[PDB]
DNA sequence: TCTGACACGTGCCTGGAGACTAGGGAGTAATCCCCTTGGCGGTTAAAACGCGGGGGACAGCGCGTACGTGCGTTTAAGCGGTGCTAGAGCTGTCTACGACCAATTGAGCGGCCTCGGCA
DNA sequence: TGCCGAGGCCGCTCAATTGGTCGTAGACAGCTCTAGCACCGCTTAAACGCACGTACGCGCTGTCCCCCGCGTTTTAACCGCCAAGGGGATTACTCCCTAGTCTCCAGGCACGTGTCAGA
């Protein structure tokens, strides 16, 4: 496959089709789908490692939407990227002024 | 002590992730606002999962606005939020006013 | 009489998880949230790459366009590590 | 009298999740007016998406597109 | 050559009030306005065709996008101005 | 003749048609789409021009400067929330003193 | 009160209020910490004018919100805690 | 410093345009830090646009695209 | 009073209009079965209501520091010239790279069971 | 206590791979002249600084009122179960409408020449 060729897990060939049919440009370069697939897998693996720590402190085994909210609001770079987003059944951060 | 009761209650509801408005009365108010954008004998239905998406986003908006209202009451050296704090907050963040 | 098939990223999000920590799980409501995250970042980078090409009178989106959009969209130290993972893939891909 | 289904003890629990200690008696009617205003702005845009598709039922995707239209993205109900 | 809307803006002003003028930086501001609203409508009609899985942008799409982007009584006067123009074009 | 005089318009219909076909919006463009979109752009342009020329004839002026456009946008309710995130160069602010 | 005479004055004019030569020396200094030593950049003359118009429209707007927060606390003098609270409710920059 | 060329008499005129009557002495240094953070947010994005085009001069269009990128649209400079 | 910017006139050229051919997207039927709406009764979680008391909001007070005004000394901004050279914008060639097509077959999905972490 | 929800098997099919060909978009090198950068000298608008007076911020104390807490009564949310039926969702069938392509020529832009609206 084209994902094994680049050392990746996400699908390179599916991302190539979504770029060709999304009305972005007339032509798509050969390395464009490979670059964008590696950035997507890095961001997923990163948000998934922070939400696993949150669960492994409460001695929980399965990740629930509350754990995703704590990881994002507690991180400086993720909080600014996702600053206009609402997580369903997430809650708030504990805080008493 | 009546002051440590409100501190006990701020701790309790900042840990939960539930929806705090009842479900049957909230769904009636959404179907009444809809009748004002439709003409005679053109009524619409709602999927049960669309009413739940519209309630998760309304309470996320109300909790975020009551927290900027609390910040404007501590600026005037009170602990009681007034109607004049909510008005100035809607004006500083220019979304609806 | 058959149904239409829906495409997600769930097959792959679950492999990246079982890779580092094989004993942790994930719930069906958490997997739905993570699909909206991958589809949102995809569209942000693809929409910004489409303007960069029009501002310069080109008709091609290249790996050079993807890299510049990643620096405009991601903040700070997050964009420094996303440029290293992405250029190491294009180097490894085209060495075969 | 459907705005009155948003009861007073349920507005107190929303103010607790925001860190408030005391509430004025004139706050409860003001909170109901802000929810009515916000609901009309979102439902108006979601009925426009429904009638373009020539449907008779508001779906879950119509609400998600109406909220993104105003800078409030929501994850967890479809994208 | 550089294309602007300066040619037509100056014809619309002289149809109603034919003794008013306009300055060079005012005309530059009105160019930024016309193709800012163009960008907003054409970008929303593009999402409408994809959400419904169509390949075409038609007058039906242009109409639905003007209702989403323009505020209330501004949008009602524009839906009647564009409908009147398609009825007259199609009688030719 | 011109597709603008057929529709009774002044803005150019054939140029807006080309800008749609070359802007990466869809694979196909309908015949009546450029006529509808040209008519909305001329209605909006002639509304600003009327409000701004009204402000200029209060000061007994005969030419529209950027200050007159700012005064007409912030005084109209609907036109103010359409352009609520926009800065006008050399416009200024509305005179306002708080009691 | 000539404090009211000058609010009326400066709310009627439209020209820039920072001096132009010192402002361009600060824009060329901030640029030197985003480039390498080797390849330095130049600025068009109308690109500095465009950046100064947007800078003062941002500061005038932020000082209006700061003044609203001083009257909520029964004062007429703006203070440092008024400008800090105005940026939390805005959530930008 | 070059940030010191933004003088106190000039800051005081910008506050007269905003409607302020009286100013505390610690405001002058806090306004200089707000301007420097705003300039670094925009110039960072405008140098990225310049170098993708392989130019060595910042043009008037690079500043307009960087401002629109952050929800501050500017009319009247060729946008 | 003065004059610089708005407004009016040639002079060419590129982008719009006219006529046609062709093939797939869109409009229209018809069918099936999921899921929205409405009714019923139980049972009981939770809202509604009233009273009493006491903590916090709000007004008045006096003092003292720090902001504002004026006035003269001191700095560097603004205007104008002149000279220099970097680099923006244009043009003409040429070849590598991406769209297009077709014929294969394995990845990924839907429909199942099997049963074990959270309550 | 089960126990509803993760989590591994499993037929089947449509979407990813591979191998060619065709024309054009992008890379490259050279050249013309605009505009950005640095200097100089004079002129004077505006920033600087330093002593003074006073209005405003701020802390302290007092009075009422209006929020909160408790306990009884009353309302209607929540749940399980029912029937009915509108309309979402898929499927064939066709024919109209748009892309693609060439021949021709007028709308709109740039270089000039004016002379009158704003200090």
């Amino acid at each position: 496959s084209r994902s094994a060729k680049a050392g990746l897990t996400f699908p390179v060939g599916r991302v190539h089709r979504l770029l060709r049919k999304g009305n972005y440009a007339q032509r798509i370069g050969s390395g464009a789908p490979v670059y964008l697939t590696a950035v997507l897998e890095y961001l997923a693996a990163e948000i998934l490692e922070l939400a696993g720590n949150a669960a492994r402190d409460n001695k929980k085994t399965r990740i629930i939407p509350r754990h995703l909210q704590l990881a994002i609001r507690n991180d400086d770079e993720l909080n600014k990227l996702l600053g206009n987003v609402t997580i369903a059944q997430g809650g708030v951060l504990p805080n008493i002024h | 002590t009546p002051s440590e009761l409100a501190l006990y209650e701020i701790r309790k509801y900042q840990r939960s992730t539930d929806l705090l408005i009842s479900k049957i009365p909230f769904a009636r108010l959404v179907k009444e606002v809809t009748d004002e954008f439709t003409t005679k004998d053109q009524d619409l239905r709602w999927q049960s999962m669309a009413i739940m998406a519209l309630q998760e986003a309304s309470e996320a908006y109300l909790v975020g606005l009551l927290e900027h209202t609390n910040l404007l009451a501590l600026h005037a050296k009170r602990i009681t939020i007034m109607k004049k704090d909510m008005q100035l907050a809607r004006r500083i963040r220019g979304q609806f006013i | 009489r058959t149904k239409a098939r829906k495409e997600t990223y769930s097959s792959y999000i679950y492999k990246v998880l079982k890779q580092t920590h094989p004993d942790t799980g994930i719930s069906q409501k958490s997997m739905s949230i993570l699909n909206s995250f991958v589809n949102d970042i995809f569209e942000r980078i693809a929409t910004e790459s489409s303007k960069l090409a029009a501002y310069n009178k080109k008709s091609t989106i290249s790996a050079r366009e993807i890299q510049t959009a990643v620096r405009l969209i991601l903040p700070g130290e997050l964009a420094k590590h996303a440029v290293s993972e992405g250029t190491r893939a294009v180097t490894k891909y085209s060495s075969s | 009298d459907n705005i009155q289904g948003i009861t007073k003890p349920a507005i107190r629990r929303l103010a607790r999740r925001g860190g408030v200690k005391r509430i004025s008696g004139l706050i409860y009617e003001e909170v109901r007016n802000v929810l009515k205003t916000f609901l009309e702005s979102v439902i108006r845009d979601a009925v426009t998406y429904t009638e373009h598709a020539k449907r008779k039922t508001v779906t879950s995707l119509d609400v998600v597109y109406a909220l993104k239209r105003q800078g409030r993205t929501l994850y967890g109900f479809g994208g």
